DNA sequence: CACTCTACCGATAAGCAGAATTACCTCTCGATCCTGTG
DNA sequence: CACAGGATCGAGAGGTAATTCTGCTTATCGGTAGAGTG
């Protein structure tokens, strides 16, 4: 799940298998024939829910939106007076209303969540 | 809920200056709930069968699937996305190579009316006409529509994985 | 309109080439014409108490070639 | 509205009026109304027919 | 009476109705877990015999088809037993009158 | 005692057809050509 | 100098969104007991 597993020569990817002979597991491309030593206790993971932390895509320059409302939340780090907050970008009906404010020195992000 | 299609993408392109066409290109997901397909195939026009986008990529001159992979997601840490992506680059496996997508698409076109001669230009006509007229309408211009094509699916992705809203057809 | 008349302004038939090469088309003020043949310019209370259509010509130039400006009809203002 | 801002929840930014009728409305609970009285008409439009149907 | 525990075979079905004049009727331990006589919902069902039925039919000038009917495979039925042609009674509480007799052909 | 299809019903899944309140008022149009003839 | 009767629209395509909840019919699969043996 970190990482899909493409071979170095050629483009395609190294689908597992297990290396029994020496009781391994090996990646192999089946295409070009192309095996590594493959380590990874990892195969398969299936994530069921949303986590809360992935706030937003935070991309620079966040402070040019004029839509976006401004507080006056003291930033953790610098200790600034002025940043801007949003909600959870996350489009479902089982969210929480849980206010992540950035702060627009600094490039900081911290949440309201006082749980 | 019912129907067994959970997420569907379209656009009706259309020219402003040439002759009109309106030719919907129609991405739907076949992959209801949990049902362990989760695969997504085109609606290409003149042709009554979806067809897997990975043979559309290849058609296009994308043979390696981590090309395709690359075109369609822009970041490697969206793991999801390469989660559900894996259906669709396990079911491309049936073509490898530009000229099996064309002969894949041509057999899925004319009711066998001549050989698989004539379906490689037929297939190439129709991907060079009707496919998406809106970005070019000329020869070698593969990579916009490939690229058009990947920004579609992911689009359709992000829909998907909660993380935008259905669109508005009331927005003005 | 001219992005129409040069749209496809050309139907080759077939040393033996035929072509049309639809040109430029010339929009003139509304008129009338009447059984004497006289045409006079039409305006808007005449026509509505007529009972006539608010229309002007359409001309435009034909030049065939093998290997002047021409009606083709009336568009409503 | 364009006249306000991003995830703003405050009731008057979600359709609640203040004033009254003679004190007069503002623009964008004037807005409000308009559309509540467009449900309203839409909402006797449809149930019109549908129970002319019923009854018949 | 035969009770079973899941399910029954569509083999056995096929002779169910075999051996006459004997009828065999099948129950489920599911269904029969609770009486659904005793519901608030579900009036007095009384059978009627066919003297009965007769002068019923007699007094108020009816036909057999000129009644309220009642499926052989409904749940009362399937609980009284009844069979093609019997007449039942039925005894409900109105808001109207204190009590109503009401009649239904197993059909 | 399960070896291979033979006869039975129980679910599932796509295609058809109908049908959409009542009453009333006014205007405004359209009911046809051309290749083949003497 | 001049009139007459039979059929739209064509390979080509596609001239194309706004409706659904029944019921009927026609594919489809998903099961379950036997005709006699080693
Ligand atoms: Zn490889
Ligand atoms: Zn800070």
């Amino acid at each position: 799940m970190t990482t899909f597993r493409f071979c170095r020569d050629c483009n395609n990817m190294l689908y597992p298998r297990e290396d029994k002979e020496n009781n391994r597991l090996l990646f192999e491309c089946r295409t070009c024939s192309y095996v590594e030593e493959a380590g990874s206790p990892l195969v398969y993971r299936h994530e069921l829910i949303t986590n809360i932390g992935e706030t937003a895509g935070v991309v620079q320059d966040i402070g040019s939106d004029p839509t976006l409302p401004r507080s006056d939340r003291e930033c953790p780090k610098c200790h600034s007076r002025e940043n801007v907050f949003f909600q959870s970008q996350q489009r479902r009906k089982d969210t929480s209303m849980v206010l992540f404010f950035v702060c627009l020195s600094c490039s900081h992000i911290f949440t309201s969540d006082q749980k | 809920a019912p129907s067994p299609i959970s997420h569907v993408a379209e656009i009706r392109s259309a020219l402003e200056k040439g002759s009109r066409f309106i030719s919907t290109l129609q991405v739907k997901l076949y992959g209801r709930e949990g049902s362990s397909a989760r695969t997504i195939k085109a609606t290409l026009p003149y042709i009554k069968q979806d067809i897997p986008i990975v043979i559309i990529f290849r058609a296009l001159g994308i043979i390696p699937d981590g090309e395709i992979l690359e075109h369609i997601c822009y970041d490697v840490n969206d793991w999801q996305m390469l989660e559900m992506l894996k259906p669709c680059v396990e079911d491309g496996f049936v073509i490898q190579d530009r000229e099996t997508a064309l002969d894949f698409i041509g057999r899925r076109g004319t009711a066998l009316g001549i050989k698989k001669e004539k379906r490689i230009q037929y297939a190439k006509d129709i991907l060079q006409k009707e496919f998406l007229p809106h970005i070019t309408q000329l020869e070698g211009f593969e990579s916009r529509k490939a690229f058009f094509l990947g920004y579609m699916i992911n689009r359709l992705l992000l829909c998907a994985l909660d993380r935008k809203d259905q669109d508005d057809r009331d927005h003005f | 309109l001219q992005d129409i008349i040069c749209e496809d302004s050309t139907l080759i038939l077939e040393s033996r080439k035929y072509e049309i090469s639809f040109g430029k088309i010339y929009v003139t003020k509304p008129m009338v014409n009447e059984s004497d043949g006289v045409t006079h310019a039409l305006y808007p209370q005449e026509a509505r108490l007529r009972n006539l259509t608010y229309s002007s010509g359409l001309f435009v130039d034909v030049k065939k070639r093998t290997y002047g400006k021409v009606f083709i009809g009336r568009l409503p203002i | 509205l364009p006249h306000f801002s991003k995830d703003d929840y405050s009731p008057e930014s979600k359709g609640f009026v203040e004033n009254s009728y003679l004190r007069g409305l503002t623009p964008q609970e004037f807005f409000f109304h308009a559309m509540g009285g467009r449900e309203g008409l839409i909402d006797t439009a449809v149930k019109t027919a549908e129970t002319g149907y019923i009854q018949r | 009476i035969f009770v079973y525990q899941n399910n029954i075979t569509p083999s056995a079905m096929k002779l169910v109705p075999s051996i006459p004049p004997a009828t065999i009727e099948t129950f489920n331990e599911a269904a029969l877990v609770v009486n659904i006589t005793h519901h608030e919902l579900v009036p007095k069902h009384i059978r009627l015999s066919s003297d009965e039925k007769r002068e019923l039919l007699k007094r108020y000038r009816l036909k057999e088809s000129q009644l309220p009917r009642i499926q052989r495979a409904d749940p009362v039925a399937l609980y009284l037993g009844l069979k093609r042609g019997e007449v039942v009674k039925i005894i409900r509480k109105s808001e109207t009158s204190g009590r109503y007799a009401s009649y239904r052909i197993c059909m």
